[PDB]
């Protein structure tokens, strides 16, 4: 019991006589009514000077009734203090995966902690399904966590992000088209980064703007966004581009010949 | 007024609703040729 | 005046918001500083 | 409705981030009366 409510409220000189005095790991290391232990209890409150305290004592990574562990209880909250003392002190920790498939990542982005996210992304962590099918990314969107995704977008991981999703799930869609589903605004940031404007100088004759439609392919985005009602996404510079781009490729001359066709008895007739 | 309220909407719709329906008659190695995954302009 | 009569009630809500925050940490270093005894 | 309906809101939060601020001013005067000894 003392170190499990010392630690909980991050009462570090308690710790510190505590573990004096119990100078063996097995209290340490004991075991909650729901499983816990002093370092679960630090991780969850969010204290880095406790959790910092009972490492260096030689606490254990050691889980949860539902597997989760100190790193878990650290995401869940945003603590990312106490997630960089342990991201520090044992990387191989980072990909520990709870009772239903999910890692510290997944809890992050479910939670809304941008800076978490950011935080465990950049420390290399493993991107990965839960036993629902579900990636950290689409945890994020199915809760409209718009800083989150906004800082996986931005990431220099984004590309992985994207590619690492279950193409058998009507539930977890394309990553894309869950944009358009539920974030929309986060669908405008992602189409921004496909205009490239060749000048900085719109005086200029020269002057020339670059569209890039890889987001829209693989029409499943802008079926997406009609079926979505998301008229400030159709009404996009790259939407009104590809969509201009798709005409002037085949369908006009696909109508012309339609036409050209019709035309054909209509005006020797009259 | 109400074709007119909708029509914003509705335009793009009969676009997009268009070029799907060819692309679903369309061969595929036609698509592949014709389609373009980048654009530029001069304004 | 309803598309900025609502926009400066977000901002006043999220004035509130990150008071209700630097609050809640001062209750814990309470807690963290308090003299616990004859309670455990 | 509306047109005063979120005007009785603004007074409502007008008046909760008046309380907040009050009970703000309470927790620190706890800190700065707090005995400390042993979390030093
Ligand atoms: C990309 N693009 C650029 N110029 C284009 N011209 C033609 N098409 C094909 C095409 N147009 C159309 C019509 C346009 O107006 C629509 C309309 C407006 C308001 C309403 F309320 C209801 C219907 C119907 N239906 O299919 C292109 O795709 C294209």
């Amino acid at each position: 019991s003392p170190l499990h409510f010392a630690a909980s409220y991050g009462r570090i000189n308690t710790c510190q006589r505590l573990l004096q005095d119990i100078s063996d790991t097995r209290l340490l290391n004991e075991g909650d009514l729901h499983g816990m232990t002093p370092l679960h209890l630090a991780a969850k409150n969010g204290h880095d000077k406790v959790v910092q305290l009972l490492l260096k004592k030689g606490a254990l990574f050691l889980s949860d009734h539902n597997g989760w562990t100190a790193l878990h209880h650290a995401s869940m909250g945003g603590y990312t203090q106490t997630m960089k003392v342990i991201l520090d002190t044992n990387l191989k920790c980072t990909d520990r995966l709870d009772e239903d498939g999910n890692t510290a990542l997944h809890f992050a982005a479910r939670e809304g902690h941008a800076k978490a996210v950011a935080l465990l992304l950049s420390h290399n962590a493993d991107i990965v399904l839960n036993k629902q099918q579900a990636s950290f990314l689409h945890l994020a969107l199915h809760n409209k966590r718009k800083e989150v995704v906004l800082t996986i977008i931005r990431s220099k991981r984004w590309d992985e992000c994207l590619k690492i999703f279950s193409h058998n799930s009507p539930g977890n869609k394309c990553p894309i088209t869950e944009m358009i589903e539920y974030l929309p605004e986060c669908m405008k940031v992602l189409l921004d980064f496909c205009m490239l404007h060749s000048t900085e100088d719109k005086s200029c004759r020269d002057y020339y703007i670059e569209y890039n439609f890889k987001y829209l392919q693989c029409l499943t985005a802008l079926n997406a966004m009609v079926q979505n009602n998301r008229i400030e996404l159709l009404n996009h510079p790259v939407c009104k581009e590809y969509l201009l781009m798709k005409w002037l490729a085949y369908g006009f001359r696909a109508h012309m010949m339609n036409l050209g066709s019709y035309c054909l008895g209509l005006i020797p007739m009259t | 007024a109400d074709v007119q309220k909708h029509a914003s909407l509705k335009r793009i719709a009969m676009q997009v609703e268009l070029h799907t329906s060819l692309e679903k008659k369309l061969p595929l190695w036609f698509l592949r040729k014709v389609d373009q995954k980048s654009t530029i302009v001069y304004p | 005046s309803l598309e900025m009569e609502i926009l400066k009630q977000k901002y006043r809500l999220k004035d509130l918001t990150f008071l209700l925050e630097k609050q809640h940490e001062l209750i814990k270093l309470i807690i963290q500083k308090m003299e616990i005894i004859s309670e455990t």
